[PDB]
RNA sequence: UCUAAGGGUCGACGAUCAACUU
RNA sequence: GAAACUGCGAAUGGCUCAUUAAAUCAGUUAUCGUUUAUUUGAUAGUUCCCUACAUGGUAUAACUGUGGUAAUUCUAGAGCUAAUACAUGCUUAAAAUCUCAGAUGUAUUUAUUAGAUUGAUGAUUCAUAAUAACUUUUCGAAUCGCAUGGCCUUGUGCUGGCGAUGGUUCAUUCAAAUUUCUGCCCUAUCAACUUUCGAUGGUAGGAUAGUGGCCUACCAUGGUUUCAACGGGUAACGGGGAAUAAGGGUUCGAUUCCGGAGAGGGAGCCUGAGAAACGGCUACCA
């Protein structure tokens, strides 16, 4: 019986083995988001809700969303649903997944908590992880630093020192939707080339109805 | 699925035909839309050659034409009162071509009072322009009393996803009255 | 045909609009066809009051494939006929012939008046019927 | 058969390629494109067997990559790139300019061409038709579609295609009397002049031919492709002229050297 | 809860009346 | 430049001949009865009810870390991150007529009109245009590369190349699906068959990409047949062809090419332009 504890703020996660019946039996009967407590489980974590968010069960099957039952049972998967990736466009396969509400059978839960109660677990707040990549759009970093529009925003994207060979070429990431001449004379380019194409249609036009006017003159 | 195929169907002899070609896709048929009355609600199908089809259930709405003044107004179904088909889609309102139906007539009298002001069913001259010559019909005003105009539905609600129309006039709508007056 | 209109629904061609608003003359609009190839329409199709949406000149269908001939062997359907097409199979090992023969469903239009007998030409049109794919396009009451 | 094929067996392809029977299982499957399939010449046979410029179909595409080979004017770096009748294939390395055009036998013959005549090209005009917005156009053979036609432009006739602007320069009317190559049947790659057509409503539309010889021969209105009036062919006639000498003949003039 | 078909009398229809069987 | 997302392909090929006897197939037709990725050619000044010097995550992958199962090309939980993924959304006057300032591109649906004697066809209710409206919004590049040029209010100026990818519609091509006519071996110890339960036709509808009893409702009583229907057999896939052959024929053709069908037996379906796909999925049977 393990817990796979997370903790998003700040970036944390850590594995408990809670190895007696009487202090996890606050998970059984519940299926998605309840706040079951630190002081509820065990005396370790105390005023810690933790949001109860999927696990897996004996055998290795992962839960459901929304199956609501405390068996598995096997259900035509698809493209955008948990548990199951189509090896190809349009595939779907019948899988055996567990239900949603939590009993004995889990061998591991998922929780994330959403309440910091008392003291610190050593795995929750002191270590801490950074974000592994910053934002990489023009907007997403404007967004992301407060600065607004007009700010010139390629300056202080954020960067990596590679300590690889004593020279450490730092890799910033490439923008996307940059405000750039480029896309300007592409844009130019193609409103331009609206405007060109129908001027030529509308001469050949005129020149055609000169013709038709000029051989409809033979009477 | 539903096969549009001759294989089965068995030959003009009366032989029955040996099977042969497992169904193919490019000889489906689908399920009827048996469009219904009210809060519209049409369904996306996947046709071949990735064309989109709009299987129409309970529509609401209908664009409705004259075809004597060509204004094609739109407005509501109220309900169906003959089909030549099956009496069936009668009772159970279902809309489908050549379905006839009952439409508000609302739109009709208001551009009717909009453009001729000749009070049908209770920029100045462009009412004189539109002369005298306005009398309609003995069979499509005495509707207009009513608020109900007897329309033919036209469009395919199972394929295009409209129920469009046209108002009963003439010949047709005196077949029709004597349909309805009969079965009714 | 004897109250053409005889059906559930009314019986027209499409989108050919009798306006109840103007006085014309005839009152009753009827569209028609040449139906091509030398085929000349007939006046009862020109002047009836039949409807048949499957009629090679009044209708929505169009004689654009073979031309055969054959003789009539059952007038028994409404507004359809089976032509007998009588020919000779060659077998070529005797140096000689077989009398041979296929029956071939037809429509035809009440613009013609067929009887058992009466040698008629027939023009492929789209399938009009499980059997059908022809047209009467001439009577010759031979 | 669940769809369509992209192979194109040796033995399966068309004969007039001349293609080595014991080569290989495949031949050069044309790919969609403007003329046909079975009256096309692909890139690959017409570099690599008819011109032996390049020994492999690598090679061909080789010479096909580095943008030297050119067909009605653009680059056309497709392998196999189905030209066809009336095509101009022009390479700027080894500067030269062919013309796609049948010999009397029935293949695509190669026939060296001139810039200032390969500048444009020849087009049957397969249908006039209003376009939306009520624009006339023309369709020609090989798949061209000209918008504001003049209004004397009818079907079976040809029109010169400036091949720079795509624009119809002049126009040949199909009547009595005019020089028409065949493109198709048993006297496909003959040349000859319109004696009379007869109709055939709903069938098919016969013409009679009389070449330069005064041998008469029917074919389908389809496969005839008029090139101007006798003498003056808008465009340069292969080696042969289409004349069709019988193979006793033939054998004559071949033995005419020794 | 409906639908259809199967009648009488009177003057291609109209008016009136009536009972059940499917 | 691994991985991954996206795109495209995986419906070709290759195998086999089990089914299959008017079925396949062959030659010949038709689509004025339809779909068609791609290729090729042409084609889109009309979009708005406080971003366009460029909109959002409402989004996520790969990746980082925590795991379950003995096992699978199984995946959960948490933190980022983009687009030619997803979803939105403007800039183009001028010209331009109708309605009583607004509407007028295209796409969908309906009705009406012209389409003559002002284009085409043997032939159309064709192409096409117009009118009045209609749409669980379609399209009308918020994309990318290599060069950087010219003029200049010398600035974040105005312009301007060659391309790539994408995109509406039309035509083209590669195709597909139906389709006309005629032609299949033995058997009557198979002579009537089909028709409630669609058989043949009519009307209407539904469904289809489209025609069509393809299906449904109502109606008619038809349709095939000794010129062999229907049934039975085939150790029958059809043909190009092969063996033998004075001539005529007899026999063969699972098999190098074309067409068909199948992937143990059936059935159903996702994706996609295209599969009723099986080196795809779903179920049952073995
Ligand atoms: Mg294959
Ligand atoms: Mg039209
Ligand atoms: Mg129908
Ligand atoms: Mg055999
Ligand atoms: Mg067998
Ligand atoms: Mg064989
Ligand atoms: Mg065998
Ligand atoms: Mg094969
Ligand atoms: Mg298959
Ligand atoms: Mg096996
Ligand atoms: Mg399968
Ligand atoms: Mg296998
Ligand atoms: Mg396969």
């Amino acid at each position: 019986m393990k817990l796979n504890i997370s903790y998003p703020v700040n970036g944390s996660q850590k594995t408990f083995e809670i190895d007696d019946e009487h202090r996890i039996r606050v998970f059984f009967d519940k299926r998605i988001g309840q706040e079951v407590d630190g002081e509820a489980v065990g005396d370790e974590f105390k005023g810690y809700v933790f949001k109860i968010s999927g696990g897996n069960d004996k055998q290795g099957f992962p839960m459901k969303q929304g199956v609501l039952l405390p068996t598995r049972i096997k259900l035509l998967l698809t493209k955008n649903v948990s548990c199951y990736r189509p090896r190809r466009d349009g595939e779907r396969k019948r899988k055996s997944v567990r239900g949603a509400i939590v009993g004995p059978d889990l061998a591991v839960l998922a929780l994330v908590i959403v309440k910091k109660g008392e003291q610190e677990l050593e795995g929750l707040t002191d270590t801490t992880v950074p974000k592994r990549l910053g934002p990489k759009r023009a907007n997403n970093i404007r967004k992301f630093f407060g600065l607004s529009k007009e700010d010139d925003v390629r300056d202080f994207v954020i960067r990596r020192e590679v300590t690889k060979g004593e020279k450490t070429y730092t890799k910033a990431p490439k923008i996307q939707r940059l405000v750039t001449p480029q896309r300007l004379q592409r844009k130019r380019h193609q409103r331009a080339l609206k405007v060109r194409n129908a001027q030529a249609q509308r001469e050949a036009a005129a020149e055609y109805a000169q013709l038709l006017a000029k051989r409809l003159s033979e009477r | 699925g539903i096969s549009r195929d001759s294989r089965h169907k068995r030959s003009a002899t009366g032989a029955k035909r040996a099977q042969f070609r497992k169904k193919r896709k490019f000889e489906l048929g689908r399920q009827p839309a048996n469009t219904k009355i009210g809060a519209k609600r049409i369904h996306s199908v996947r046709t071949r050659g990735g064309n989109k089809k709009y299987r129409a259930l309970r529509i609401e709405t209908g664009n409705f034409s004259w075809a004597s003044e060509g204004i094609s107004k739109k407005t509501r179904i109220a309900g169906v009162v003959y089909h030549p088909s099956n009496n069936e889609l009668v009772r159970t309102n279902t809309l489908t071509k050549a379905a006839i139906v009952q439409i508000d007539a609302t739109p009709f009298r208001q551009w009717f009072e909009a453009h001729y002001g000749q009070t049908l069913g209770k920029a100045e001259r462009k009412w004189a322009a539109r002369a005298a010559s306005a009398k309609i019909e003995s069979s499509v005003e005495s509707q207009f009393s009513a608020g109900r105009l007897y329309a033919c539905i036209s469009s395919r609600p199972g394929q295009s996803g409209r129920c469009d129309g046209y108002i009963l006039e003439g010949e047709e709508l005196a077949f029709y009255l004597r349909r309805l007056t009969a079965k009714k | 045909e004897l109250t053409v209109q005889s059906e559930r629904a009314f019986q027209k061609q499409p989108h050919i609009f009798n306006n109840p608003k103007v006085k014309t003359s005839k009152r009753t609009k009827r569209w028609y066809k040449n139906a091509g190839l030398g085929f000349k329409t007939p006046k009862t199709a020109i002047e009836g009051s039949y409807i048949d949406k499957k009629c090679p000149f009044t209708g929505l269908v169009s004689i654009r494939g073979k031309i055969l001939t054959g003789t009539v062997v059952s007038t028994k359907m409404h507004r359809t006929i089976v032509i007998r097409r009588a020919y000779l199979h060659y077998i070529p090992k005797y140096n000689r012939y077989e009398k041979r023969h296929k029956n071939v469903p037809v429509h035809v239009s009440p613009a013609f008046r067929v009887q058992v007998g009466d040698i008629v030409t027939v023009g492929q049109c789209r399938p009009i019927s499980k059997t059908v794919r022809f047209n009467v396009v001439k009577v010759s009451a031979a | 058969a669940r769809g369509p094929k992209k192979h194109l067996k040796r033995l399966a392809a068309p004969h007039h390629w001349l293609l080595d029977k014991l080569s290989g299982c495949y031949a050069p499957r044309p790919s969609a494109g403007p003329h046909k399939l079975r009256e096309s010449l692909p890139l690959i046979v017409f570099l690599r067997n008819r011109l032996k410029y390049a020994l492999n179909g690598r090679e061909v595409k080789a010479i096909l990559m580095q943008r030297h080979v050119k067909v009605d004017g653009k680059v056309r770096t497709d392998t196999t790139y189905p030209a066809g009748f009336m095509d101009v294939i022009t390479l700027d390395a080894t500067n030269e300019n062919f013309r796609l055009v049948y010999d009397v036998k029935g293949r695509f013959a190669v026939h060296r061409i001139t810039d200032e005549e390969a500048s444009y090209k020849l087009g049957k005009v397969k249908k006039v038709q209003l376009g939306k917005k009520g624009v006339p156009y023309v369709v020609t053979h090989d798949g061209r579609t000209i918008r504001y036609p003049d209004p004397n432009i009818k079907v079976n006739d040809t029109v010169k295609i400036d091949l720079a602007s795509g624009k119809i320069t002049d126009f040949i009317k199909f009547d009595a009397g005019k020089l028409v190559y065949v493109t198709g049947g048993r006297n496909l790659g003959r040349i000859g002049t319109i004696v009379h057509k007869e109709r055939h409503d709903g069938g098919f539309d016969l013409v009679h031919i009389k070449d330069s010889l005064d041998n008469t021969f029917v074919t389908r209105l389809n496969n005839v492709f008029v090139i101007g009036e006798q003498g003056k062919p808008y465009i340069s006639l292969p080696k042969g002229k289409g004349i069709k000498l019988s193979i006793a003949e033939e054998r004559d003039r071949r033995r005419a050297q020794q």
